[PDB]
Formats: structure tokens, C-alpha cells, sequence
């Protein structure tokens, strides 16, 4: 009645305790007791719950590096963004006249944004973190209550760091118009006359025409018999020649296959079953590596700098070519080049596939966002 | 303790919002949550003090109450910074109040739906295609002349003199305020709970005082009595034909004066702000959270 | 005037507000100095004292935070008067008995303030269960019947908060109890204290309404005066005291004309419907986790509200 | 799959799990009987069910870490085994044009796991034995600031399983993309034994 | 709390992205007939008698995929409805017009002295949905929508509607960029009994090509 | 933080006069390092007497304990709502305290001579709130009481007002007053306009409750309790006027609710300090601002 | 329920245990489990 | 406040302590006559007139 009886070692103290002792325990001299007799007077069997083992996830960094969404989005470590209110970016594009001239300076704005989760602390484990310990236990009490801190830190930036992917994900998907407007807007056939008023009436015919013909062309993927790989190559890469590459970092060489000198070019965004879908329509993949930069790039205030932006602001990217003004192609590449060069070129796990000339490389994040119960 | 919330624009900001809303710093701005980062959704009044014709000053009351306080110090595009208002901590709060009311000493601060106008406080962010409505802050004797005022007109409403009730008066400026019709069943439950206190203190009135007042009357004058006009009320003919005793007369008061703290604790509605050492120089002052 | 700035050198450094960490698991000392707030029990050596920095003025400091020291009120009571099973986070009431010296109080806990309203007319099997007889604690009141008759047990009892610690003494039971501040234990090691109420006596106001969430939902304590006996209900919100009135009212409309149509309020004190009284605040997002409560023989089910904030004031008539 | 499965499981979730679980048991259930009468394009069918039915087990064993049940021939981790009746089994086999391999390695005996003398002292007095009571002294007593990550903790989760003698295993191998499921029909077993299997 | 700000910003000029449907994993409307009532839309609003307004409230039911009804003649040929178009009986297109003004606008989506934009022939097939004063608009336009209850999704709001009407005629490059980036026409919630509207943004994800043609299936 | 505030200016007696409540609490003038002797507590108010406008500067200006008196300084800590304190009972009034009770400061209404130190400095009283709230009944009532009884002998009598008015109850603890037996009309004594506050709400009360009754009603049904409430006043004060000039109807009303929010505010004791744990053998008792 | 919550050498393996796993724990796939958010999800007292 | 704990466990089965009266010094109270009075034991109880 609350005593066990496990064969323990006991030890044989000789004291004269066995004397006067049933006529006491039938009083109840003790308040817990249990009397053994016959065939309960054994050393009982051993009985015992097995406690097997003790498991956990390693929570995996995600570095946003280490995914292949970054080679949509070359970036620059700028130690000081709190004292950035405005980014702009002027853009002077000539346009040279045909016998049978004209300059569009058109102005672009950053958009900051901001993210923050909160991770939580009880009052014990900062308390017993600044104590010291002297006994074994408090000791092994402390490493706990440390590793409980170090962990819930560490959580802290990799939340952080899946947050930046997300907002990655939500700032393109924000630019981002439909297939069936930019699967004829990108045809030039349609922009030669001037968008009047008739030629935009067929434009609005021709995306109801692309809607109900050319929308989900997956899933018209599988009862075309076995003509299901030449038709997704056959619609993924107009979908690559949708999109304008006239770009200003496209001179510099942010990425490549790991194989040859060829750009990637693209990055496909899917979800797993269509990603596990994709790699057995496409066949064989290119490969399997994909070199990129290792770290951010780096731009800081130096002194020409910041002897402006303490009087007025107005800080300039590259203060040092300015100070310098001829102008070449190849001259001034690697002013645009501003810290991207010269990184030491870490492979990046991810799948690659072919569309003609360009490699793109095509990966899925539900492995990323399906550890966090949050809807992709 | 580290209290900074950032605010993000779903959008950009055209100049003119921007120069109106640089001249809105420091002022006293409500807020949806108290995490890190909010949308421009769920700040202000706005979403439940809309764009309408009819509005609900006792619903904006409860939305004031219910959510957290905060100030707003830095303004840029895209993104402006608050403060939040905790209980617990000191802050500084300027006047920036367009109806200019000068501070008392000492005394203590009232936040308030915005009783002047709609477009008196209100900044139109058309680019996010959203309202910024702001909370007025105006010192606790103008704020009770001003919860009493409305209450006043909408009992009146039913009866007509309408100049001289919604129009607040002060030693600085004489302001108008903007008068609904109905404010709801909220504004007719404040009226209930209203009329509750007063029937319960015209059960357990004592009889002593009106004794007293129908010989002080009709031996003093006074400008605590000239609003009489030098008339007794008939009630006062009709119930001072008792006797006076004791025992009844401090069994009235011992339970008067425990329903007078809770019908001034109904007119707590609102956020109070027991300010310390205001400046007639800094346009500034100590606040806290009471 | 040199020494002027090692005194402002001493006086200067505000708790690290902002810190630019660089990654998790390296783990730099100066997040570590972030993030280590001082303790307040350590063992008992001159350096031991020093490290934990007990001897530092108001606050703690190793030679304003934003938090608060807690203060702990002794109370004095009989020894049948409480049971010794009680659960540490429970909120506790004063009854200030009627001598002038007296010396030992009067407490009440609400499972034991249940049998000062049932005797005279699940929870009630345990209320009965802990506190046997009800003629031990019919008596730390001297005459409950003639208070409740003229309505005016409440401003009687003036709510302490929750326990702490109870030195299970023989005859003269010595408790501790936060009256004001973060409730927190008294033990070596120091372990988090949850308040409980029973779940029966304890309806919640959110819930019961079925955008704006603060921080900071109070817990209300509502004493009531029926004619079937009066009830101590217990109430969470998220709203100010001017709403707490209003919705209270309405809750208790069924009651109030209950109480009309059955007793007639002949004389003039019958009228006051009990009151109420902020008990303090707690977090609005991880608040009251159920859980359950065993003595030796019942179950009854009852709420944990974690992490508690004790803030009593006074009473507010409901009428 | 998870894209149903992400909302939270309303009402008006599984109002319509439910029509999809009628769904796939009106037309995708009893597949051998679909590739009979289909034709030509019958083993694409049963390759792709296959692999339907292999990725839509959420196959996260803790012990995925230990190399145990490789391929014989190429190297590659046998992921997940099948069990079939020995009559669908040559259908399968035709079907699937042939097997990559005819043998997989394996551990040839079984992993012995004994209490051990603190385990035995720990079993007699309170009665409740751990799995490696010197890997816990190990991670506690003797570095329990290490922090244990996946290489480092690798020989621990696999209790010996790890360096036991390969022998080969005489089973039919499919190829299912990259993962190699290995098919078995143990109806031999059952036949000679006068059970239902 | 760990904070974090990070400033992207577009360096090509054209588009940079493009978002495509791929699959169709489940309808998940549960798509049958089952028109919402109006008179949980207007509670308030009734005829003169008190018990004739309950007896037909009573009698229809009046107390998961929402229809709504306009009212339309039935001289209406099939091959209208045949051909997928705009279900107001008149060809709504938003380019056929001029951009950036309202006069002409105007003329073409509700004026009927001009003909209809698809075929030569015809002003419109119903009158009682295509008109200034028509029973559409009576129905589902915001200007007599008052005293409505907000957070309803009356589907067909979303063909009538005046500020989607100037919203679609800015510039084509405008329009297509303004409907990617913002996701609000008023549409529909993702996961309820009944399809509310949603109001916070960035929190579930839905897209409309309805309010960018004016069209239907 | 720094808390202590040295105040410069005594000789022996003085030192022992000021040695006798080194425990009390007084009010200052402002937060700051040094002052002079005026602005210490309740001297520039205190000196004809008048209660509201002492209990509105009570809440004005912070309060402070004292610690130590030298031959021309006294040094004293104010009090801020963060941390906690030892005060004393060492009032000339002896009121006695009790455990886990509310302290309150009111206005010394016990005449000028007990709770006072001649030079000047002028203590207010502590003593607990329902002690605090019965005294001020008590003392209301004997206010209009005298005043009745200066003007009418036939209402009541002297010795029917002192055989409930002269003593406080509270636990057994059966006190005495110093009651002023001679006020004097025409207002010139203490609590002279509280009672002429308390007369007019009580006045204008009638007034007020059928108006609202009779406003709140035809709004047909937020709630039935305004006419169930109907029943429990009497018929007497139901049938008064039903009808006013609504100008005069109107100023009556603003005038009542202005009156009746400043007195439920000052019923309302003010600085409610609240105790922890007080020892009657050390007459010392930890408290703290609320 | 049988679940005990005393700190352990957890340790650390790579397969991705969590995949829909909110989901399946409010819907109580598991014998026996513990939700412990924010405070509580440290390692107890020994 | 210091704190301090012990933790004592009997590890004799049978009584290990024992304690006599030795002398007496003063029988402090007098063996006297003073009755109580049921006056003040039940003061609520009366009689009749």
C-alpha cells in the first residue's frame, strides 16, 4: 500500500530490529507496510519499461543563398538599411530612328519591407543562465536551460531567414500578370501598331482565346497519348520567351551551370507533385549542381560618401566613377558589377533543366514552407 | 524595454500625403495589434468611424478603449514608425491638435474620437486607397464638457437652443462640434445604464437636503441657485411635507455615495492620460498611462 | 571634475534595447548580456551574494528594467479554517473580522467562500469534500445572515490576490500572498506559479459575446447577491472597465428581475446587486489553459490562468 | 498530399476529402484490371500507380540515417519493399519489362540489443532501461554542452546495425524513378501451410 | 522579437514575372445551385402587411457555391448564352471604349444608341439587365446597395459594379500590373460555409480574370 | 531612480515638532532637486477653508514622505507609482489601520490645530476608505443638518444629530469626532459648498430622471429596464412637471451633470494608496501609489 | 496523458518528421501528444 | 529572508527518543476556586422576564 518490492541489494545491517515486531505492525506502528508470507516471501521478478531512445529533428538552415530563388534576385549586404528612406534607380534608354530620335527617361522606386516574428522566453531560463553552477545537477540543469536560450535564438534567425524567402516569394509574385496576358502582349505582332482602339478589342478576343485554350496545360498533358513531353517543352519554353530579359544585371555573371560557361537564366517556382510531375515529363535533367555566390555582396558609406549624406543625403552608388567623368560597354561593366565579382563560386544543390539555349533551373519549396504549417 | 512598431504601406506615397502627414507628428494614434509589423489596415479609427454620413461616437469610445495607444514620430515613404503607449512607462506627448487647446498645469489628458469633424483629423491615403482618422487629445474638464454635451443632445433630440448646446466653449477658443442624429443602441444603452443610476438615485434620495434647499433658496441667492430663478419645483412642495430623521437620511447617503463612484466610473469611457509638468514653451509634457 | 564623468560613466547604460546579432549558434556575449536578467535566490556565499548582486539598491545589478518587484503580504489564519491541499495559484479574500486587536485574520479561498453560500440553502461535492463541516467556517464571520440581509458583505471583503506560499504550521497557518505585483514563487527552485479558478464558478465574457486584441485581458471578480444565495462568478475580458459595467449589466439582466420578481425590495439597501473589482491583468493570447485539479478522491475542472499580474482594486456597484 | 490538407480540417474540407475519397474508389481503385483492357499503353500505367502509391507514403522512418538495404549491383539505398500475391507478381514482373537486379544486400543476422550492467542496475531498482545508457552518460556527465547534430550522432541511432556482415538477399528488384522498391511475394510461404494468406 | 528590412527594387523595365496555372487539384466550391437569400441581404426591408411579408418569408425558406438571378425576357436566342460572354446580355468589354475618361465609357457599357460591341445587329438581348435603370444595377450595383449587409460575395456584384468599370479603363499596362499586385476586386473568401468577402490582404491568396474581362463561362 | 528631494529653510522645538511625524506625507509643488518652504503641502489653500478645491489640488501636484529633518533642510522622498514604501500613522486623529486596507489622503477637515506643525507646513490626514467615506457622510450630513437647525429649530434637533453624527464605526473601532458645532451661515466653513453642490444634484435630480425617463422610452426597446426601474421610484416624484422651457429645461441639465461628475469624482477619496502588510508594534505599514 | 515531459539527450536525426503535422496532431493521429507553446517549451525542472 | 531546509528520516523501526517529567518548579496555576460563568460561555441564552 505504497511500497514496491523490487529485489534489491539489501544490505545485512546486524542490528535487533526483528524483534518486537508483529505485535507492532499489527497496530500499524508504521503508516506504510506491506507483510509478505508464503509464497509472496520471494525476491519478486524483475519487471521494467523500456524507454526506447529519444528522438529530435535538427532543424536544417535554410541559408537563402542555398535555394535556387536567389538567382531571381542578385542582392548586396547594406549594413545601415535603417538610415535608407529612398532607393531610386534612373533609367536613360535611346531609341534610335528608321527611314521609311526619341528617349524614354522613366524613374523606379525601392519598396522597403519589413519582417518580424517573436520568439519567447520564460523569466527562468534567463535567471539560472546568469547564475553559476557548483553541483552537477545545477549544472546539468544549466546546460539545459542554455541550450533551451541557444535553441530558441537560433530559431529566431532561421524564422527570420524563411520570412525573407517569403517575402521573396510574395514581392514576384506581386509583378507578376498572368500567362495568358504576357502569351501575346510578349508577341510584338500585336504592339506594331500602337495599341488603337480595334487592335485592343482583338487583345481582349485573344486572352479569352488563350484562356480556354491554353490554361492548365498540365493537366492537357496527360491525355495527349505520348505526345506529353514535346508539348510541355513546347509550352514551358514560350512561356521563357514571354518574359523580357532586357535587364541591366543581366551583363554580369551571377550564375552558372556548374558544367559549361552557360547562364541559367530562370528559375521555375513549383509546388512538389508538379515538380515530381516535371522531372519525369522532361526525362533526364542537365544536372544536378548549379555554382552561385557564396555571400552577399557588400556596399558600404565611405567618406566621399558620407560627407554628402550627413549634410544632405543624396548618397550615390559609386561615388569613384562619378568622380571619374568617354563610355564603352565593357568599360563601364564593372562599375554595374558593384561587389558581385569575384565571390568564390559555391555549388548550389538543384535541379536544372534545358530549353533550347537557356538552362533553367527549376526547384520546389514545399520542403521549406510544409515545416511550418503554413499554406504555400 | 525596446517599444518601436514600424508600420508598412502596402503601397508608395504620393508628396502632398507625405507633407500633410510630416505635419501630423507626435500625435496620439490607435493601433490593431502590439507585434513587430502592421498593415496600414486596422490603424486609426477609420474602420469603424467610416466613411459615412451617420456616425457612432460611443462604438469609437469602446474601439479607442479596447485596442492600445501609441505615437507617431517618424514619417517616411513606404514605411513610418510608432511608439507604443504601455502601462508602465513615461513618454512625452505634444500638441499638435488643431483645435488648440491650451494644457492646464498638471492636470490630466483625455483621447477622443474626433468630435470636430471628420476632415478636421484625417489623413486620405488614397494610395493604399485608405483612411487615417485621428484620435483627438484634448485635457479631462473640456472632455467631460464634451461626453455631457453629446449625451445631452441625444436626449434632447426628441423635445425641439441647439446652438447653445453643440458648441463647446473654452478660455482659448469657443469650438463646433459635429452632431449626429442616433448614435445606435450603444449610445441608447449608454442612456440606459444612465437612466438606471438616476431612477435608482431618485429611489434613495435623501429627504434632509431639499429641507434645506427650499429655506436656502428662499434665504440665499447664489449662482449655485440663481438657475432656479428664484422658483421652487413642485416636487420640493410636494416632499418636504415629512418629517426629518436621522437613521433613514444616512442610510440613503451610505448607499448614495457608493452608486456615485460607479456612475463617474461609467463615464471613464475612453482612455485616461494623468499627465505631469506641462510647458507653455515646449508644447510638450510628462505623460504616462493611468 | 573628472570624477563627474566616472559617475556618469556608472550611471549611464540603459538595458540593451537593440543588438545586431550576426548568427544563432555562435552565441556572443553581449546577447548573452542582453537576454540575462539577474536572478533573486542564490546560495549563501559572500561571492555567491556578489555574482547574484542581492545587495544592489531597488534593482538588482552586479557592480528600471521595466519590471516590477513583487511585494508579499503575510496573512494569520486558523488552521481549519484553509485546507492544506489548496493549490498554490489560487486567488484568496480577506474578511476583516470585527475585533479591534486582532491579530489573525480571516481568509477565504473561493472553494472555501462556496460553503459560506451553500450551507443555508461536481463543485459543491468537493466544496463539502475539503471543508467538512461548514460550522468551522460559519464562525470567522460572526453574523453572515444579517450582512447578507442588508447587503453590504461586499465592501466587507477586500481581495488579497493569489497564494504563494503556505507553511503547513499545526494551529496558527502562516500564508503569503501577492497582493501586488508579478506573482511569482518563493523556492529554491523557481518554479512558475499558474492562478486557478474552478471552471464552473468561472464563465468567460470573450466567449460568451461569441478585430482589436491587446495585450493585457484583465480577470474581474464579481461578487452577486441572489435570493437563492449569493454567487462569487469570475470573469475574463479584453475590454476597459467602462465596457466591464455595461456587459456585465447585461449579463446579469436575467438575474436582477429574477431577484425583483422573487423579493420585494422592501427597504432601501436591497437594491445594491453586488459589485465588482479588478483582480489584474494577464496575457491576452495564452490565457486561462483548463487543466485539472485532484484531491483524493474527485476531480473538478477548473481554469489556469499562466502568468499572472496581481492588481486588486476597490469595489464598483453593478446595479 | 499536402494541398488539400494545409487549411485546417473545417467542415467544408472534409465535405470534400469525402467526395474525393469516392472519387478515387470509383475509378482509380483495382488498377491491375485496368491495364488488361487497356492496350498498348498499360505499362505507363502501372509504372506511374506504382510510383503514386510509393510517394504517397510519408516514408520519414527516424532511422532513414542507417545504411542498411542497399542494392546489390549499383549502390543506391533500398526506400520502402512490396508485398504481393504470386499471381499478380508475373503479371508485375512482365509488366515492369524486367528487374534491375536479382539479389540486395542486408544484414545477415539480427542486431543484438542486451541490458548492459547500468541498464541492469537502473532495470533492478526503479525497473526503467534506456536504449544506450552510455551514450546518454556520454551526452550528459561527459560533454553536455556538444551540440549533437545529425553527423555527429549518426553511429547512436543505429544500434549496431550499422557494421553487421552483409550477405546477399535473393529478391526482385524494381526501379521507380530514383527510388528502388523491391517486390516480394511470400504466397509460397502461406500455401504450403494450409492458411489464408 | 528579431526585426529584419530588406529594400528590392525593379531593374527591368518590362515585366520580370510571370505566374501560370498548371493544375487543377480540387473545385473545391461544391459546385451546385443554391442561390443565397436576399432577404438575409435586406432583413430590413418589406412590404406594407406583416403577416403576408411572413407568410411568403415562411414559404420560401428564407431562414455551398452562391448563385444569383438577373432577371431576363425569354426572347433571348440560346446562341448567346452559347458563345461565352458577359451575362448582363451585353457585350461589357473595356477597351472598345476610350481609357482614361468616362464619357464614352459610359456610352459603350450602358448607353443604347450605340449598338452592342460584339454584333452588328443588335443594341443588347435582355433590356432588364443593360440599362441605366435597369433590374441588374437595382440589384447588385453599390450605389443601391444601401442598408446591405458587407461580407455576403453576391457573385454577380462584380459584372455591374461602377468603380471596377473606371478601374479596368486606365492604361492596359497600368490595369494588368495594378490587378496583379493588388488582389482586391472584392472577391470571394477561400475556406468558409458560405463565401464571404475577405478584407485583410496578404492572407489568403486568390486571383480574378472576372473582373478583368467582364466575361463568363 | 533618484527619488530624494531636498527642500531648504529651525530650532529645537521645531526639531522636535518635526521629529514627531517623521513617517507622514505631504504634498509638494514639483518634481524637482531643491524648493523653498512654500511650495510644501497645503499651505498656499490652507490657511477661508474650502474642501473641493483643496481635495483638486491634493490631486494636482505628486505626493511625498519625509525622512529626515535638519537644523534647515528636510529631507523627503516623493513617491512614484513604480516601487514601494514605509509610511506612519502618526496623526494626532488616531484612526487605526488594518491589513490589506486601502489608505486614502483627504483634505484635513479636522480642524487646523491637530494635523498641523507651527512654524508654515500643513499634513493632510491618512486614514483608511471606508472610514474615509463614512466621515464624509458624517460630516455632509451634519453640514446640512446645522444648517437646517440654524434656520428652522422644528426640523430636527441638536442632541437627534449627535447621537448618530459624532462617532464612525469600522470593525469595533467606535471613534469621536471633532465636529465644528459652530459653522457659521452664509457658507465660511469648511465643507460649506459640498453640501451646496449635494443640494442642487439632489434638487435637480427629479428633474433630470423623469426627463430622461420620459426621452429614453420612446426609443421603443434597446432594453425593458428603464420602465421595468418605473415601478420602484414613487408616483410622487413621477407626475412633476412633464413640461419646461427647454432653454432653461436644458441649462439645468448641463449644470446638474457638470456638478453631479465633479462631486462623484471627489466622493471618489482621490489618491487611494493601498497597503500590504501593516504592524501596529512598529506603527510602520508598506504601501505603494495606486 | 502518458507523456513525460523531463529534459532527455534528444537526439537529432535528419528525416523531416513534420510534414503536415499541425493538421494531424489537432486531429489526434497521435496516442498521445503535448502542444507546448511559448513558456513552456523549454526543458522542465529536474 | 534566508532560507534553510533539512530533511530528517527515522531510521529506527521502533521509538529511538524518549522523555520523562523530571521535577516540577511551579504549579503555576493555584488550585483554586474560580468557576466560569455560562454568562459568558452561552451569553445568548435568557429567560423569560
Amino acid at each position: 500500500e505504497g511500497v514496491e518490492n523490487r529485489p534489491f541489494p539489501y544490505l545485512t545491517v546486524d542490528a535487533d530490529l526483528l524483534s518486537n515486531l508483529r505485535q507492532s505492525a499489527a497496530e500499524g506502528l508504521f503508516h506504510s507496510f506491506d507483510l509478505l508470507v508464503g509464497k509472496d516471501a520471494r525476491e519478486a521478478g524483475i519487471k521494467f519499461e523500456v524507454l526506447l531512445g529519444v528522438y529530435t529533428n535538427a532543424i536544417q538552415y535554410v541559408r537563402f543563398l542555398e535555394t535556387a530563388l536567389a538567382v531571381s534576385c542578385v542582392n548586396t549586404e547594406f549594413k545601415d538599411l535603417s538610415r535608407m528612406i529612398d532607393g531610386k534607380i534612373q533609367f536613360r534608354i535611346s531609341v534610335p530612328t528608321i527611314a521609311h530620335q526619341r528617349t524614354f527617361i522613366v524613374v523606379k522606386n525601392c519598396h522597403k519591407h519589413h519582417i518580424s516574428t517573436e520568439m519567447e522566453l520564460s523569466m527562468l531560463d534567463l535567471e539560472i543562465l546568469h547564475s553559476i553552477p557548483e553541483t552537477p545537477v545545477e549544472y546539468a540543469e544549466y546546460v539545459g536551460a542554455v541550450k533551451t536560450v541557444a535553441s530558441a535564438l537560433q530559431f529566431g534567425v532561421d524564422a527570420l531567414e524563411r520570412g525573407l524567402i517569403n517575402t521573396v516569394l510574395s514581392v514576384k509574385l506581386r509583378h507578376a500578370p498572368p500567362m495568358f496576358i504576357l502569351q501575346t502582349l510578349a508577341d510584338p505582332t500585336f504592339t506594331e501598331r500602337g495599341f488603337s482602339k480595334t487592335v485592343k478589342s482583338d487583345l481582349i478576343a485573344m486572352f479569352k482565346r488563350h484562356l480556354l485554350e491554353h490554361s492548365f496545360f498540365l493537366d492537357r498533358a496527360e491525355n495527349m497519348g505520348s505526345g506529353f513531353s514535346q508539348y510541355v517543352r513546347s509550352r514551358l519554353s514560350e512561356m521563357v520567351a514571354a518574359v523580357s530579359g532586357e535587364s541591366v544585371l543581366k551583363g554580369v555573371s551571377t550564375y552558372t551551370t556548374a558544367k559549361g560557361g552557360e547562364p541559367v537564366g530562370g528559375v521555375f517556382i513549383v509546388t512538389d507533385n508538379v515538380l515530381r510531375q516535371l522531372l519525369t515529363f522532361l526525362g533526364e535533367e542537365a544536372d544536378n549542381q548549379i555554382m552561385g555566390p557564396s555571400s552577399y555582396a557588400s556596399f558600404v558609406v565611405r567618406g566621399e560618401n558620407l560627407v554628402t549624406a550627413v549634410s544632405y543625403g543624396r548618397v550615390m552608388r559609386t561615388f569613384e566613377h562619378f568622380m571619374a567623368r568617354a563610355g564603352s560597354t565593357k568599360s563601364d561593366l564593372p562599375a554595374v558589377a558593384a561587389g558581385v565579382e569575384d565571390q568564390p563560386r559555391v555549388p548550389i544543390s538543384a535541379a536544372v533543366i534545358k530549353l533550347g539555349n537557356h538552362a533553367v533551373a527549376v526547384e520546389s519549396l514545399q520542403k521549406m514552407y510544409n515545416d511550418t504549417q503554413s499554406p504555400y | 524595454m525596446d517599444l518601436k512598431v514600424v508600420v508598412s504601406l502596402s503601397s508608395r506615397l504620393y508628396t502632398d500625403e507625405i507633407a500633410k502627414m510630416q505635419q501630423r507628428i507626435g500625435c496620439i494614434l490607435p493601433l490593431a495589434s502590439t507585434h513587430g509589423t502592421q498593415n496600414v489596415q486596422g490603424l486609426g479609427l477609420g474602420q469603424v468611424y467610416s466613411l459615412e454620413t451617420v456616425p457612432d461616437y460611443v462604438s469609437m469610445y469602446n474601439y479607442l478603449s479596447d485596442c492600445t495607444l501609441a505615437v507617431l514620430d517618424e514619417v517616411s515613404v513606404d514605411s513610418l514608425i510608432l511608439t507604443k503607449i504601455v502601462p508602465g512607462q513615461t513618454y512625452a506627448i505634444k500638441n499638435k491638435y488643431q483645435p488648440f487647446f491650451q494644457w492646464h498645469g498638471t492636470g490630466s489628458l483625455s483621447v477622443m474620437p474626433p468630435v470636430f469633424g471628420r476632415e478636421h483629423a484625417t489623413v486620405k491615403l488614397e494610395s493604399n486607397d485608405v483612411d487615417i482618422v485621428f484620435p483627438m487629445v484634448l485635457p479631462t474638464p473640456i472632455a467631460e464638457e464634451v461626453l455631457q454635451k453629446i449625451l445631452l443632445f441625444n436626449v434632447y433630440s426628441r423635445v425641439v437652443v441647439h446652438m447653445h448646446l453643440g458648441s463647446v466653449s473654452y478660455l482659448g477658443h469657443h469650438y463646433e462640434l459635429a452632431l449626429p442624429e442616433v448614435p445606435g443602441p450603444l449610445g441608447l444603452a449608454l442612456l440606459d445604464n444612465l437612466s438606471l443610476y438616476f431612477c435608482i438615485m431618485v429611489t434613495l434620495l435623501p429627504r434632509a437636503s431639499m429641507r434645506l434647499v427650499r429655506g436656502l433658496i428662499r434665504h440665499e441667492h447664489h449662482d449655485l441657485l440663481n438657475l432656479f430663478q428664484e422658483m421652487v419645483p413642485d416636487e420640493i412642495a410636494r416632499i418636504d411635507l415629512d418629517d426629518l430623521s436621522v437613521a433613514d437620511d444616512l442610510s440613503r447617503m451610505r448607499v448614495m455615495m457608493t452608486y456615485l463612484q460607479s456612475l463617474a466610473s461609467l463615464f471613464n469611457l475612453g482612455p485616461r492620460l494623468a499627465t505631469a509638468a506641462y510647458s507653455q514653451e515646449t508644447l510638450t509634457a510628462t505623460c504616462w498611462l493611468r | 571634475r573628472r570624477r563627474l564623468q566616472r559617475r556618469i560613466a556608472g550611471l549611464l547604460p540603459p538595458p540593451a534595447r537593440r543588438l545586431n546579432i550576426s548568427r544563432g549558434s555562435e552565441f556572443t556575449r553581449d546577447v548573452r548580456g542582453l537576454v540575462e536578467e539577474h536572478a533573486q535566490a542564490s546560495s549563501l556565499s559572500a561571492a555567491a551574494v556578489w555574482r547574484a548582486g542581492l545587495l544592489a539598491p531597488g534593482e538588482v545589478a552586479v557592480a528600471w528594467s521595466g519590471w516590477r518587484p513583487p511585494v508579499f503580504g503575510d496573512f494569520l489564519i486558523h488552521a481549519s479554517s484553509f485546507n492544506n491541499a489548496e493549490a498554490t495559484g489560487t486567488p484568496l479574500f480577506q474578511f476583516k473580522q470585527s475585533d479591534p486587536f486582532s491579530g489573525v485574520d480571516a481568509v477565504f479561498t473561493p472553494l472555501s467562500l462556496f460553503i459560506l453560500m451553500n450551507h443555508g440553502r461536481g463543485l459543491t461535492r468537493m466544496a463539502n469534500l475539503l471543508y467538512d463541516s461548514p460550522a468551522t467556517l460559519a464562525d470567522l464571520v460572526p453574523d453572515f445572515g444579517r450582512l447578507v440581509a442588508d447587503r453590504r458583505f461586499h465592501n466587507f471583503i477586500t481581495p488579497v490576490g493569489p497564494l504563494v506560499e503556505n507553511i503547513k504550521s499545526t494551529y496558527l497557518n502562516k500564508i503569503t500572498t501577492v497582493v501586488h505585483g508579478p506573482v511569482v514563487s518563493k523556492a529554491i527552485p523557481r518554479s512558475t506559479v499558474k492562478v486557478t479558478v474552478p471552471q464552473e464558478a468561472f464563465v468567460d465574457l470573450d466567449a460568451w459575446l461569441s478585430q482589436p486584441c491587446p495585450a493585457d485581458a484583465r480577470l474581474y471578480v464579481a461578487l452577486t447577491y441572489e435570493e437563492a444565495g449569493p454567487r462569487f462568478t469570475f470573469f475574463q475580458s479584453s475590454r476597459g472597465h467602462c465596457q466591464i459595467m455595461n456587459i456585465l449589466r447585461i449579463y446579469y439582466s436575467p438575474s436582477i428581475m429574477h431577484r425583483y420578481a422573487v423579493v420585494q425590495p422592501l427597504h432601501i439597501e436591497e437594491l445594491t446587486f453586488g459589485a465588482v473589482a479588478c483582480l489584474g491583468t494577464f496575457s491576452a493570447t495564452d490565457g486561462w489553459r483548463r487543466s485539472a485539479f485532484n484531491y483524493r478522491g474527485s476531480s473538478l475542472p477548473v481554469v489556469e490562468i499562466d502568468s499572472f499580474y496581481s492588481n486588486v482594486s476597490d469595489w464598483e456597484v453593478i446595479l | 498530399d499536402p494541398t488539400f490538407t494545409e487549411r485546417g480540417f473545417s467542415k467544408t474540407v472534409k465535405s470534400d476529402l469525402i467526395a474525393m475519397f469516392k472519387r478515387h474508389l470509383l475509378e482509380h481503385s483495382f488498377f491491375l484490371d485496368r491495364a488488361e483492357n487497356m492496350g498498348s499503353g498499360f505499362s505507363q500505367y502501372v509504372r506511374s500507380r506504382l510510383s503514386e502509391m510509393v510517394a504517397a507514403v510519408s516514408g520519414e522512418s527516424v532511422l532513414k540515417g542507417v545504411s542498411t538495404y542497399t542494392t546489390a549491383k549499383g549502390g543506391e539505398p533500398v526506400g520502402g519493399v512490396f508485398i504481393v500475391t504470386d499471381n499478380v507478381l508475373r503479371q508485375l514482373l512482365t509488366f515492369l519489362g524486367e528487374e534491375a537486379d536479382n539479389q540486395i544486400m542486408g544484414p545477415s543476422s539480427y542486431a543484438s540489443f542486451v541490458v548492459r550492467g547500468e541498464n541492469l542496475v537502473t532495470a533492478v531498482s526503479y525497473g526503467r532501461v534506456m536504449r544506450t545508457f552510455e551514450h546518454f552518460m556520454a551526452r550528459i556527465v561527459d560533454s553536455p554542452e556538444k551540440a549533437g547534430s545529425t553527423k555527429s550522432d549518426l553511429p547512436a541511432v543505429a544500434a549496431g546495425v550499422e557494421d553487421q556482415p552483409r550477405v546477399p538477399i535473393s529478391a526482385a528488384v524494381i526501379k521507380l524513378g530514383n527510388h528502388a522498391v523491391a517486390v516480394e511475394s511470400l504466397q509460397k510461404m502461406y500455401n504450403d501451410t494450409q492458411s489464408p494468406y | 522579437e528579431v526585426h529584419h528590412e530588406m529594400a528590392s527594387i525593379d531593374t527591368g523595365l518590362s515585366y520580370s514575372s510571370t505566374m501560370t496555372p498548371a493544375r487543377v487539384a480540387a473545385i473545391t466550391t461544391d459546385m451546385g445551385i443554391h442561390t443565397q437569400d436576399f432577404f438575409s441581404v435586406f432583413p430590413a426591408e418589406a412590404f406594407g402587411n406583416q403577416q403576408v411579408n411572413d407568410y411568403i418569408k415562411a414559404k420560401v425558406g428564407a431562414q455551398q457555391a452562391t448563385c444569383e438571378i438577373i432577371v431576363t425576357p425569354v426572347t433571348a436566342d440560346v446562341a448567346y448564352f452559347q458563345k461565352s460572354n458577359s451575362p448582363r446580355g451585353r457585350a461589357a468589354c473595356v477597351v472598345s471604349c476610350e481609357n482614361y475618361n468616362q464619357e464614352v465609357a459610359e456610352g459603350l457599357i450602358y448607353d443604347h444608341s450605340r449598338p452592342d460591341a460584339a454584333y452588328e445587329y443588335r443594341s443588347t438581348v435582355n433590356p432588364w439587365a443593360s440599362q441605366l435603370g435597369s433590374l441588374g444595377d437595382i440589384m447588385y450595383n453599390s450605389s443601391y446597395r444601401q442598408t446591405a449587409v458587407p461580407g455576403l460575395y453576391s457573385p454577380c456584384r462584380a459584372f455591374f459594379n461602377k468603380e471596377e468599370l473606371l478601374r479596368n479603363n486606365r492604361g492596359l499596362y497600368n490595369m494588368v500590373n495594378e490587378y496583379s499586385q493588388r488582389l482586391g476586386g472584392h472577391p470571394a473568401t477561400s475556406n468558409t460555409e458560405v463565401q464571404f468577402v475577405v478584407i485583410a490582404g496578404t492572407d489568403v491568396f486568390l486571383e480574378q480574370p472576372c473582373s478583368f474581362l467582364q466575361e463568363a463561362f
